[PDB]
RNA sequence: GGAUUUUUGGAGCAGGGAGAUGGAAUAGGAGCUUGCUCCGUCCACUCCACGCAUCGACCUGGUAUUGCAGUACCUCCAGGAACGGUGC
């Protein structure tokens, strides 16, 4: 019932990842929260958009639906990622 | 009045001239002679009307739930 | 299946939410949905021009919902 | 119950296409009007047809430049084609087999 | 009744796939899924003002297909037998 | 120990600190760089130091070769082919090689997209304006020797020899 | 908690004006009173009027049923 | 029947295009029923650009196919 | 197993106006070649409304930091704007 994409985005969660939107919104910083449905809550959050508008928030949430990619560090793909 | 589901307001609007708009601009005036469960439309003796001008008739038109935006009882 | 979304820490907070075709509005959640609808009392929106314009309590659904910042420290 | 709906229903308008085998035309997204018999169908209008006719208008694009030239209209003939339900915006039937 | 079964049953054979970009994949289908998963070897894609690049795999969806161009000698009125 | 096609196929390859695809080819010791159409275009950087080899050519053509390396070599020529078979070479290491002459470096203006250029600790770099003339020669390298080029270098390499 | 599903019977049963704006489209909305609701958020709007902030018009059509895919904000009005 | 059209190209250097036009050249590692693509190490085409871990979904695939032989 | 976060799609289409401005080597029609006249396709410059405002990347000059870390991005000032996207 979960996805092995979605164990690996859920064993991601507090680490310094990005996820950049359908529109190009990059929201960047620590993955609070991941759920199942590829929804990213994050705290001290960063926006670097496809539009350049950098900004810092306190928190942000993005969604599934409009979640285009999502830019993690290379830390977890060693294991147990090996299958 | 009375809190109607749209389910029986389209069950009750077969045999009635109605038009339904897309959400491309066109519109498809004519009798409802078929409406199911998952919000598809058939229809006889159908009109096309483009930016307030009619186009043309085609006769029976079906119509998916997919690009139907809303429809209007004439 | 169908899991809620994590709306219990952003509850009685003033966030903005963007939807789709470049909209900006701003207030309070009064609520959640598992299928992402958003009740926002006195919520105001982000003109063209830059003005806010006062709505009240609207509601916001999950298919046009591209990103909501919490304004306040949860 | 699913019979009764195909039959009864907006899919009934799709049964008289392959059951006495006349012409329909479908107008997809894509601003194409392809006219055919419709031979095979699903629930999720999936559309097997044979012998289609495919009509449709095309501009130059910049083609050669220089701000004075108009698009064309142009069709196309298929054998056998197969089109999924999600393309498929409008679909009419009217006698044009006789 | 189900077109997938019908789609599934296409192997071996050289047909087109054109998508909602205007690109034209024509190729040999080897594998069809419930999911029409479009895996087809040795194919040669030819996209919206571009040139025709030919490719030993591919892999498409079945949601970015938007038509399907089949051979006039395809056996269609005995494939649909389930 | 040729360059071979089972010798580029039993090479490592991987991701670079640069995020782009290079093979390690260090340690053969090839007299002639060949038979390199055995990769197929797939990686983005050679590496090619410590060998052995003499001239810069013979290589097929690839369109993703964007950065080659070769350093501690014997390489005195260029080949005059180099923008026929590298159209997207930027990346171009030639640090302790046998260039003596500023002639051989007349083959090298052909590649317009060359950026980076190295020609340290070699004999033609000891001799006399050899920074001017890489500069007349090629103007599309932008950082010669881990050195930017500034607009009086340009205007001194465009006043003389022209 | 307040409910959207509440929010909504209960703008249903004080029968007031509410707009509606469509999905990826700001130059037209509509403008109703919602008589009724059901799983998939269609609207039945008695009395419906078409307004486009572009034309700055408004075009009635009347008893109108809106489609729960394309409404992407509802806001209550005064008028 | 044998759905082995995804597991052949498992631990292999792919690069899919994606809707808008991009394309990401990766080393496809694990998938889901919603066409989830990991690729470890991914180049994004267009100039370059140094992505590395990135986590596509796949709504936004449109087509894949084979770039080189595995690392 | 076609009704909001994945697979039966909300996608398609067009780039403001003017000027006795300039070009279709081999590729427009008509006045039935060539020369001329007219009209539904671009690029370069000029004018109005450098289409507008925003931030990111980037180039010149001056200027500050000499610091042991695993990273959306990193000093500041001024000029220019080749690039990206956002709303009108």
């Amino acid at each position: 019932s979960i996805g092995v994409p979605i164990k690996v985005l859920h064993e991601a969660e507090g680490h310094i990842v990005t996820c950049e939107t359908n529109t190009g919104e990059v929201y960047r910083g620590k993955l609070i929260e991941a759920e199942d449905n590829m929804n990213c809550q994050m705290s001290n959050i960063t926006v670097t958009y496809r539009d350049g508008r950098v900004a810092q928030l306190e928190q942000v949430y993005i969604r599934g639906s409009k979640i285009r990619f999502l830019i993690l560090p290379d830390m977890l793909k060693n294991a147990p990622m090996l299958k | 009045s009375l809190p109607l589901n749209p389910k029986p307001f389209l069950n009750g609007l077969t045999g009635k001239p109605v038009m339904v708009k897309l959400k491309w601009g066109m519109e498809y005036k004519g009798y409802l002679v078929s409406v199911d469960g998952y919000m598809n439309m058939q229809l006889a003796n159908t009109e096309e009307y483009i930016d307030g001008a009619l186009s043309g008739h085609l006769g029976e038109v079906l119509i998916r739930c997919n690009n139907v935006l809303y429809i209007r009882g004439v | 299946k169908a899991h809620p979304p994590e709306l219990k820490k952003f509850m009685d907070k003033k966030l903005s939410l963007k939807l789709n075709g470049g909209r900006h509005v701003q207030g309070i959640l009064r609520g959640f949905d598992p299928f992402m609808n958003l009740v926002i009392d006195e919520c105001v929106e982000m003109a063209t021009s830059g003005q806010q314009n006062n709505i009240g309590m609207v509601v916001i659904r999950g298919n046009s919902i591209i990103m909501l910042e919490a304004l306040e420290r949860v | 119950r699913e019979e009764e709906e195909f039959n009864t229903g907006p899919l009934s308008v799709l049964t008289q296409s392959v059951k006495n085998n006349t012409q329909v035309l479908i107008n997809c997204r894509n601003n194409k009007k392809l006219l055919g018999r419709v031979k095979a169908f699903d629930r999720h209008c999936n559309m097997v047809l044979e012998n289609v006719k495919e009509m449709w208008t095309e501009v130059p694009k910049s083609g050669k430049g220089k701000k004075k030239s108009k698009p064309v209209n142009k069709d196309r003939y298929i054998s056998k084609m197969f089109l999924r339900g999600d393309s498929v915006i409008v679909v009419l039937r009217n006698p044009l087999i006789a | 009744m189900k077109l997938v079964r019908f789609l599934m049953k296409l192997s071996h054979e050289t047909v087109t796939i054109e998508l909602k970009n205007g690109t034209q994949v024509h190729g040999t289908i080897t594998g069809v899924d419930v999911s029409m998963n479009t895996h087809l070897k040795a194919v040669k894609m030819t996209l919206k003002n571009r040139e025709p690049v030919q490719l030993e795999t591919l892999s498409i969806r079945g949601n970015n297909i938007r038509y399907f161009i089949l051979p006039d000698s395809l056996p269609l009125d005995t494939l649909l037998v389930d | 120990v040729k360059l071979t096609a089972e010798l580029i196929e039993q090479a490592a390859q991987y991701t670079n600190a640069v995020r782009d695809r290079e093979l390690d080819l260090r340690g053969y010791k090839i007299p002639v760089i060949e038979n390199l159409g055995a990769t197929l275009d797939q990686f983005d950087a050679i590496d090619f130091s410590d060998n052995e080899i003499r001239k810069l050519d013979g290589f097929p053509l690839l369109r993703r070769l964007k950065t080659l390396l070769v350093n501690n070599n014997r390489i005195c020529r260029i080949g005059e082919g180099l923008d026929q078979a590298l159209p997207c070479l930027t990346e171009l290491i030639l640090t302790n090689n046998s260039l003596v002459e500023l002639g051989d470096l007349d083959p090298l203006a052909s590649l317009k997209s060359l950026t980076y250029l190295s020609i340290l600790r070699n004999p033609v770099t000891n001799k006399k304006h050899y920074r001017l003339y890489v500069i007349y020669k090629v103007p599309q390298v932008r950082v010669l020797d881990f050195q930017k080029v500034k607009l009086k270098e340009r205007q001194e390499a465009e006043k003389m020899f022209k | 908690m307040v409910q959207p599903i509440n929010l909504i019977f209960r703008y249903l049963q004080n029968r007031s004006r509410i707009q509606v704006w469509l999905y990826e489209q700001v130059n037209m909305r509509i403008e109703g009173c919602i008589i009724g609701f059901d799983e998939y958020m269609n609207l039945v709007l008695d009395d419906a009027e078409e307004i486009h902030s572009k034309t700055k018009s408004r075009k009635q059509l009347g008893r109108i049923m809106l489609k729960g895919d394309n409404i992407t904000l509802l806001q209550s009005v005064s008028n | 029947g044998k759905s082995s059209k995804m597991l052949q190209h498992i631990d292999y250097r792919m690069r899919c295009i994606l809707q808008d036009g991009r394309i990401f050249i990766g080393t496809f590692k694990a998938f889901d029923k919603h066409m989830n693509l990991i690729l470890c190490d991914c180049d994004e085409f267009r100039e370059k650009r140094v992505l590395g871990l990135v986590l596509l979904r796949g709504e936004n695939l449109v087509s894949m196919t084979v770039e080189g032989p595995p690392p």
